[PDB]
């Protein structure tokens, strides 16, 4: 019943044509890039203390 | 990054980061893609080779500390059974035969 | 790497910091430690 | 959900595919050779940090407790110095010292 209701809905043009390993990696890269783009003026500190180790 | 934007955008066409109530993903990869352009530029000039952390030193102090860590408990803990169990007994045997 | 890096900075002065606090702080551990040695060894 | 998109899916990818090729591109200007070394020591800084902050407190438990060890010791001589005394000298003569100056 789940198999066939799944077979029956025609390949969505509102999604994206993926492979389902990619799915993880392709919703998530969304959140780390923002995250990144956030620690940005953290991150550059960091670069800037490399000279201390 | 405002004050790179502000200033790259007559050569850097880049579009909105929200857009008829919705986030433009090509927009956040442009954004990102020139925040990376901080970060190799900083390397350029503070990390000219890639520095490594050694983690078979850290493991190797951690281990020795844990090692000091367990000889400090070990004294102690002798401390507490053996010697002051000793002293305290022969102590309380004096001062019962006194 | 730049959260490890962070953290090995960061760790790495407060480790220089705690050690300074049990040699300072008091008379201190390093102070009474010989107090104590040198009435043994009288 | 909520992604702006424009037109066709495969004509979304295409120009989002001309920035995430800018991206990899990136992290081969970024990556050291040892990126995965640093970004795996993490955890093992913490622990190191964490046996060091439980060390002062064990040097600090164990120094008060020589103190203690100290303490006992002499009184365990102490007492063994008093008995010899109490038995090279006449027991009337101790008791004088200490009993009879007090003895309903």
């Amino acid at each position: 019943r789940s198999l066939r209701q799944r077979l029956a809905q025609p390949v969505c043009q509102e999604n994206l044509p993926i492979e389902a390993s990619y799915h993880r990696f392709t919703a998530e890269l969304l959140p780390l890039a923002v995250n990144f783009i956030e620690k940005l003026e953290i991150y550059i500190k960091t670069i800037q203390t490399i000279p201390k180790i | 990054l405002i004050s790179r934007i502000e200033s790259e955008m007559h050569r850097l066409q880049m579009d909105n980061v929200y857009e008829a109530g919705k986030v433009n993903l090509i927009t956040v990869v442009q954004l990102l893609n020139e925040a990376l352009k901080l970060v190799s530029g900083e390397r350029s000039l503070y990390d000219c080779k890639g520095v490594r952390l050694d983690l078979q030193y850290l493991h190797g102090k951690a281990k020795f500390e844990s090692e000091v860590l367990t000889r400090l408990r070990n004294m102690r803990h002798k401390i507490k059974r053996e010697d002051l169990v000793s002293i305290e007994k022969i102590i309380a045997d004096r001062e019962r035969e006194w | 790497e730049l959260e490890s890096i962070a953290q090995f900075t960061e760790t790495s002065e407060n480790i220089v910091d705690v050690v300074r606090e049990r040699h300072q702080s008091k008379s201190t551990l390093c102070e009474k430690m010989k107090e104590l040695r040198q009435s043994y060894e009288a | 959900k909520n992604i702006h998109i424009t037109g066709n899916r495969h004509r979304y990818l295409e120009e989002l595919q001309k920035h995430l090729a800018i991206t990899k591109s990136l992290l081969e200007e970024i990556m050291p050779s040892h990126a995965s070394e640093n970004a795996e020591s993490f955890d093992t800084i913490k622990d190191l940090e964490n046996i060091v902050l439980k060390t002062d407190e064990e040097l600090a438990r164990s120094f008060r407790q020589i103190l203690d060890l100290s303490f006992k010791v002499n009184k365990e001589i102490s007492l063994q110095s008093q008995k010899a005394v109490e038995e090279t000298c006449e027991s009337a003569l101790v008791r004088q010292w200490y009993f009879d100056g007090s003895l309903p």
